[PDB]
């Protein structure tokens, strides 16, 4: 066929003044001027596809940053959303909020309950089969958080000279709740051998890996996605 | 960090139209990332920041990743799952229109210089 | 000596580079020494022979037969089977091709609407 | 795009004159000029790949000659080797030679050895498929060593046009003992129906086939490559 571009699209999602910073009485630098444009003080506007202020709730985020990924990855196209800022400034409660909470879960969880809304609607001459993945990587290494005692996992290439990591954990999902289980039990492995989390996540980029296959058993076409939603690590400086 | 050094390298060599020698072999993440970041499929970056003059100045370094990020282009394209001889038989196929518009070419030309000829 | 014969007919006329009705058929052997003789193999020939002036005559010879195989060019390819991921790429360029062939058209087919 | 030139490579072999030529009184004509030259008394040099001198041992012909045929092979190349001259020249102690004395043993012992030799050291991601056959040709007729049962095989031809013994005995090798069976096997059979075996073998042609396939589970690649081990008839005239 043909192939088309596509420029990566940027969300700027900022946080609200917190406890402390309230409380040293700090002022709130932003100025947001449309959807997509940010002032700091009195410097050239930033633009971003997107540009979510603090009041922006958890479902907005995912229906202005993710909800056409998973559209799109279902159809045979490969989705990546991630969480990129300094330490404290957003980037989980992004990428996973208050996990089980319905108003104030974030894309991962999210994403989990689309795919399979998505799916079960579908014709069942569609064959689906979801199976995640969920690895995190420390001081350049990867650590299985579903098989703890794999800590030096390595990068392969694929049949067609993709990257990839290989023997990572690959568990068959087959609804919302059998992949909120599987981000359930890498949550508290993550702690095997940390003294000391927020440390931990402050240094490390946890991956979480749906990877899609769709078959139509009447027309036999098959087609497959990989969706990588990645929570990386503090960006602050030296 | 030497992943976000990885990460920052990557992006920035891909901002360019560089596309050579982006260091994708860098770090763990750069490469299971490296279809993300300049590769087939859609990548959308929400980068998150805080509001206090305090951290305005990592704030303004989260902001220019964005900035350089959102120039990044890929080629999207859907996956297709086939064996090698649906590979080998669809491939016989965009080679039966290839020797096909050949002569529709080999035609117009004759004509254009024959019709002229 | 059939097998020789065709062996010999085969050799000689590689040698001139002929190729064209070279005698492969000639035998048996030389059809299965056939991708052998002038096609997809590195192919070694260790000629023995006797030192003895009693036998002058074949040991020359067959320097001789040794002197005409050398001469002979065959093609090298490794036989590796063509991966599904990579029969798609063929498809891939021989796709751009085609792309750059309706283009061919295009605009070599403007012109002849214009007259 | 594209597969590469590169000419059939001649090695000569001269023998040591024997007991008998011994006694009459032979002389030894052979004049040799560096490691690829050689003359006969004063005619015009021969030049070849290769020239081994009668005090050339099994080691080195084969180290002059099938040590990379293997390597070839292996890596996915046809390989063929030969043996050609006159009765009592050479041919069948260069190609089969003491089979199983660690010394005297020629190409076909030793490039058994070396197939698994090498496999063994080989990417422990494909996997290997070896398979002989052993047969004659006399009388333009093909007959089955591992079979007295067949006595006139047929040529076929598989689908790129290749020329092939038809319906002839595979037996599947994984390991040098299994292979030199084989030879052992066929070596012996060749007997059935034969009077005198001197006159016979000098008179017919015995081809030794190993066909090597290999396949990379990784990155799935398979690869196939043909060896050929032919040992020749009397070349004499009339
Ligand atoms: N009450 C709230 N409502 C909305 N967002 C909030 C609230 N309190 C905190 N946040 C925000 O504060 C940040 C807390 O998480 P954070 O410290 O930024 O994670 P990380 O350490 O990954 O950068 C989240 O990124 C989020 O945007
Ligand atoms: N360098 C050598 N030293 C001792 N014997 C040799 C040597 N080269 C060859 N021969 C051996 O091989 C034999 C030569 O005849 P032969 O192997 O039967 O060849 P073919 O029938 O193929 O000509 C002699 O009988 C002998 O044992």
């Amino acid at each position: 066929a043909d192939p088309a571009e596509c420029s990566i699209k940027v969300m700027c999602r900022f946080r609200p003044l917190n406890e402390a910073e309230i409380l040293r009485g700090d002022k709130f630098i932003p100025k947001f001027k449309g959807e997509e444009t940010v002032v700091i003080g009195q410097g050239k506007p930033y633009v971003f596809d997107r540009v979510l202020p603090p009041n922006t709730t958890q479902e907005q985020v995912y229906n202005a940053c993710a909800k056409q990924i998973v559209k799109d990855v279902l159809e045979g196209y490969n989705g990546t959303i991630f969480a990129y800022g300094q330490t404290s400034s957003g980037k989980t409660h992004t990428m996973e909020g208050k996990l089980h909470d319905p108003q104030l879960m974030g894309i991962i969880p999210r994403i989990a309950h689309d795919i399979f809304d998505h799916i079960y609607s579908m014709d069942e001459n569609l064959e689906f089969h979801i199976k995640v993945s969920y690895f995190e990587i420390y001081l350049d290494k990867i650590r299985d958080l579903l098989d703890v005692s794999k800590t030096n996992l390595a990068v392969h290439e694929d049949k067609n000279r993709v990257p990839y990591v290989k023997g990572c954990t690959e568990r068959f999902v087959s609804s919302p709740e059998e992949v909120m289980d599987v981000i359930d039990e890498g949550k508290a492995n993550r702690h095997v051998a940390v003294t000391n989390m927020n440390e931990h996540s402050s240094r490390s980029h946890s991956i979480f890996l749906i990877n899609i296959k769709q078959e139509n058993v009447e027309t036999e076409k098959k087609l497959s996605g990989k969706l990588y939603l990645v929570d990386l690590a503090g960006s602050e400086k030296v | 960090n030497k992943s976000l050094s990885a990460l920052g390298n990557v992006i920035s060599a891909l901002a360019e139209g560089t596309k050579t020698h982006v260091p994708y072999r860098d770090s763990k993440m750069t490469r299971i990332l490296q279809d993300s970041l300049g590769g087939n499929c859609r990548t959308t970056i929400v980068i998150c920041c805080s509001p206090s003059v305090f951290n305005e100045a990592e704030t303004k370094s989260t902001l220019m990743f964005g900035q350089r990020a959102k120039t990044i282009k890929n080629t999207v394209s859907v996956n297709l799952e086939l064996t090698a001889e649906e590979w080998k038989k669809k491939y016989e196929k965009e080679k039966e229109k290839n020797k096909a518009l050949k002569s529709v070419i080999q035609h117009l030309e004759v004509e254009l210089n024959r019709w002229r000829n």
